[PDB]
């Protein structure tokens, strides 16, 4: 799923 | 002038002497029957929520990060998590809820292309304790959050925090949630956080097939209808699945799990798919499957399998070719016998 900044 | 991050400075300083407030209360917590009394410090009167609140908005920033990380900003919206998770349980309080959710924010872009930070979170045990437990909470929103940081932790972790996020239960937490989420934002952030937790070891993937109804209900995803207009939940369902089919293919019971829930049709079907990423995933799990079963090979045989599986072997995409290919040699050397006349 990778990483990513709060959604 | 002299311009510094001190209004940051203000902001972690209120939370540490809020969390100094807290922890004086737990320390003096005497074992069971504390005393008539029963008060707790409240987070809403020291005014909690804005402190962090504005912490967590200031986190979408790189500079603001930087700053923040300088300052010990980490360590302490953790400690401010862990402490009113210990203290108040699984509660409804709103107030409550807001401040896990606004903190859980702040660490999920604290850990965002950190591995420093990652490994800092990781290494506070209580904090990582009280995380996995949130995800037992009735707020569908505060699991979502708390599951938005297990994905970034699961992501590019070192082999320590890798050996932390299993031994805390976040596997089968994470796997025992999705079972239960209505909310279909709350199983995105869910799903890729495991399908991140499901390439790190067997031990893993193990753990996902034996919580119970894990198996039919991953299959139960890979046509899921989705209400946000992507395919987001077919891709990290699918991907887990992939994932974990290594240990499925060996196991006959997982397997006549797979068959009743027309999971290797619904594979063929994905094979179609305009997203590549569901393409890929569906090639990786029909090689696994294909391996080493009879009663599996000859029903993919049937189902059209190998005329499909030919036209993406000399695709472009790498994963595709790969997968289509030796899921293909696979039904060619073990041709049933009824295709022999």
């Amino acid at each position: 799923a990778g990483e990513s900044l709060y959604e | 002038g002299h311009h510094h991050h001190h209004h940051m400075l203000h902001l972690l300083e209120q939370i540490r002497a809020y969390c100094e407030t807290c922890w004086e209360w737990q320390e003096a917590h005497e074992p069971g029957m504390d005393q008539d009394k029963n008060p707790m410090p409240a987070p809403v009167e020291h005014q909690i929520c804005p402190a962090v609140c504005v912490l967590m908005k200031l986190s979408f920033d790189e500079e603001h990060r930087h700053a923040m990380n300088e300052l010990g900003g980490l360590q302490a919206i953790a400690e401010l998590l862990q402490v009113d998770c210990e203290m108040y349980g699984l509660t409804n309080d709103h107030y409550s809820i807001t401040l896990r959710r606004y903190a859980g924010m702040a660490l999920t872009n604290l850990t965002f292309g950190d591995v420093a930070n990652k490994a800092t979170l990781c290494s506070m045990k209580g904090c990582m304790r009280a995380l996995v437990a949130q995800l037992k909470s009735e707020s569908e929103d505060l699991q979502q959050v708390i599951a938005s940081v297990l994905r970034n932790l699961s992501w590019r972790a070192d082999v320590n925090s890798k050996k932390t996020l299993r031994e805390v239960g976040s596997v089968k937490a994470l796997m025992e949630c999705a079972l239960e989420v209505k909310k279909e934002s709350t199983l995105k952030s869910v799903l890729s956080a495991l399908w991140n937790l499901s390439a790190h070891c067997t031990e893993n993937k193990a753990d996902i097939c034996a919580v119970d109804g894990a198996l039919a209900f991953l299959v139960g995803t890979l046509t899921y209808r989705s209400q946000t207009n992507t395919l987001a939940i077919i891709e990290s369902g699918g991907g887990i699945l992939r994932n974990v089919s290594s240990l499925i293919a060996t196991n006959e019971d997982h397997r006549q799990i797979l068959r009743e829930n027309n999971c290797l049709q619904t594979l063929l079907q994905h094979l179609k798919s305009h997203s590549l990423t569901i393409v890929s995933n569906a090639c990786g799990t029909l090689w696994n499957l294909s391996a080493r079963n009879p009663k599996d090979q000859e029903a993919l045989w049937d189902m059209g399998a190998v005329s499909m599986l030919k036209n993406l072997i000399h695709s472009k995409h790498k994963m595709i070719a790969m997968g289509s290919a030796a899921a293909l040699r696979n039904l060619m050397a073990n041709r049933p016998a009824k295709y022999k006349d």
